[PDB]
RNA sequence: CUUCACACAUGCUACAAUGGCCGGUACAAAGGGCUGCGAUGCCGCGAGGUUAAGCGAAUCCUUAAAAGCCGGUCUCAGUUCGGAUCGGGGUCUGCAACUCGACCCCGUGAAGUCGGAGUCGCUAGUAAUCGCAGAUCAGCAACGCUGCGGUGAAUACGUUCC
């Protein structure tokens, strides 16, 4: 942190689908240290997201993670007595990371029975611009758009 | 509005519904599970069937 | 007033599980009703403390 | 006694304070100290007197008090309300 | 069903079913259904008719059930009242009888709080 | 020293489906053992009981690791979640388990549906979770402490603010 920027992880490709966005997402389903059954959930879920579209997995979600990913967040700073949200523009790779989440994130908390449906039945709505992960990538933009008087204070 | 008891994890669930009349079919295919601590609107214009879906959820209309 | 809101009445024939049965009237329809238990399989014919220690306690 | 191999251990010193009394038909009270005792049936007929610590508290072993201990019967603690 | 006045549930297998009575946890209903054939996979909304009458005298030779099983445990504690035990001494005041800590604790027997 | 009209603090088990209960089946490490450890066989639903083989131990015993993996089942309910309280019957150590022990079995089936203002820990084999062993010790309030491994993450723009 205060010294330098600190070095990076490299990953391993998933081998059921040749693809650094799938062992990314395995990698943020997984509580507890249990990784297999985080890798018996995705898979779950790219293999169900077949079942009802035929077409490949991988594309499915490389697109539903573009109907998500964000670039113009908004990041709060204090000035005298009232503290005001600053836009910033984001980084690429960070950008990867919040879609990622904003996709498990939500799909703990729908209606379903399983993990291995709703991690599908939102994967399938955000590749058509429609579920609540993409709710957020609107209004993380539209907080930010209407905040952009502030655009001169990027620290 | 009065306050009611405590609401589960389920509300009501339709699953691949098909209701219409005698030669009039106006619901084929519909599959929702209505929500918890929302608010639903239906849309739609008249003679489609809005209030008959209301008799099937009440139970007055198999 | 003795006709028709009075509910329906007629003669009905019960059986037990037991196999004692007997015919009244009552408003089962079919003259189905079924009991697992009657006056008949029962009598009204003929019908710690100090024994703690006795298992050696 | 807890186990049912060893039998139901009870005080020696008290075994033969009953034992002189129940045989010719005598009722006394008895002081003691055995707390740890369990009730034998062979004294319901009398009475008796267990520690505490302040003061030996009488206790008349009726009809089911058997099975518990003496000790069940002085409460040690006298916490008579916080109010 | 109804095996002894205890309105067994619809769907639902009779591993649970039989727990519903008072006096039949999750192993004596793996013994009632043992000695009476019925396996641990029949629902309860296709049950035979003399099949719960097999049901229903196994337990009443065997086993106490209620009506009289909740005689068995408030007139134990009734006994233990009345004799001057301290653990009849105990049942009197809501307080625990098995030496538990009263000092943070054992809200159990007392209740929620009250912050006098 | 363990008492309780109540307050604080450190933990543990939880409120479930990335789960509960059943049947299969794998991969450890570091440790203790002659006042002992108890293979194996027989009996007991179970804690255990009883015989007695081997061993001051890289021998022999402690030992069978648990999560995991493959199948079934419950299908979102205060429940096949939860295991508190309380009845009943036992085992073990010990002169003795009543105040005041741990473990087992049977029935019961509490509160709880992710927690207000505030606040804590963690930058890599780390947090998170999963068991195993030791020191005290006759037995234990062993969920505590000291250690060991199994599985194994996310993020670090930056020094404006605390
Ligand atoms: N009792 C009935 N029998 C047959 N058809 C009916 C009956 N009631 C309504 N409908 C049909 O239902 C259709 C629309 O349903 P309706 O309740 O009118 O919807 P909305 O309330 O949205 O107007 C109409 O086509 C009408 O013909
Ligand atoms: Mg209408
Ligand atoms: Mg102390
Ligand atoms: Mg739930
Ligand atoms: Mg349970
Ligand atoms: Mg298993
Ligand atoms: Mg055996
Ligand atoms: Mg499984
Ligand atoms: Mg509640
Ligand atoms: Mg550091
Ligand atoms: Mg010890
Ligand atoms: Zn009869």
């Amino acid at each position: 942190p205060r010294k330098g920027p600190a070095p990076k992880r490299p990953l391993v490709n998933d081998p059921v689908y040749g693809s650094q966005l799938v062992t990314q997402l395995v990698n943020k389903v997984l509580l507890k240290g249990k990784k297999s059954l985080a890798e018996r959930i995705v898979y779950g879920a790219l293999e169900q997201a077949r079942d009802k579209t035929g077409t490949d997995p991988v594309i499915t979600l490389k697109r539903a993670l573009d109907n998500v990913k964000p670039a113009l967040e908004v990041r709060s700073r204090r000035v005298g007595g009232a503290t005001y949200q600053v836009p910033v523009e984001v980084r690429p790779d960070r950008s990867t990371t919040l879609a990622l989440r904003w996709l498990v994130g939500y799909s703990r908390q729908r209606r379903e029975k399983t993990m291995i449906e709703r991690l599908a039945n939102e994967i399938l709505d955000a590749s058509n611009g429609l579920g609540a992960s993409v709710k957020r990538r609107e209004d993380t933009h539209k907080m930010a758009e209407a905040n952009r008087a502030f655009a001169h204070y990027r620290w | 509005i009065p306050v009611g008891p405590r609401l589960g994890n389920v509300v009501v669930e339709v699953d691949h519904l098909d209701k219409g009349y005698d030669g009039r079919a106006l619901i084929k295919d519909l599959s929702f599970s209505l929500p918890r601590n929302g608010i639903v609107g239906v849309i739609g214009p008249n003679g489609v069937g809005k209030t008959t879906l209301f008799k099937t959820i009440v139970g007055l209309e198999t | 007033m003795k006709s028709d809101i009075h509910p329906a009445y007629e003669e009905t024939t019960v059986v037990c599980g037991c196999g004692n049965t007997f015919q009244t009237r009552s408003t089962k329809p079919g003259g189905r009703i079924v009991v697992e238990v009657c006056s008949q399989c029962h009598p009204f014919y003929t019908g710690g403390r100090v024994a703690r220690f006795e298992k050696r306690y | 006694p807890r186990s049912l191999k060893k039998g139901p251990f009870v005080d020696e010193h008290l075994l033969k304070k009953v034992d002189v009394q129940n045989e010719k038909n005598t009722k006394q009270v008895i002081k003691t100290w055995s707390r740890r005792s369990t009730i034998i049936p062979d004294f319901i007929g009398h009475t008796f007197a267990v520690h505490d610590g302040r003061k030996h508290v009488p206790v008349f072993v009726t009809e089911s008090m058997v099975g518990h201990k003496l000790g069940e019967f002085a409460p040690t603690r006298t916490f008579k309300g916080h109010i | 069903a109804r095996l002894v006045g205890v309105d067994l549930p619809r769907d639902k297998r009779m591993e649970v079913a039989l727990t519903y009575i008072f006096g039949i946890g999750r192993t004596r209903s793996n013994e009632i259904l043992a000695a009476t054939g019925i396996d641990r996979d029949l629902r309860t909304r296709d049950l035979t008719e003399e099949q719960l009458i097999h049901l229903r005298d196994y337990i009443e030779a065997n086993l106490k059930v209620e009506g009289d099983l909740r005689r068995e445990v408030q007139a134990d504690i009734r006994r233990k009242i009345e004799i001057g035990c301290y653990q009849g001494l105990r049942h009197r005041r809501g307080m625990p009888v098995r030496g538990q800590r009263t000092k943070t604790n054992a809200r159990t027997r007392k209740g929620p709080k009250r912050t006098i």
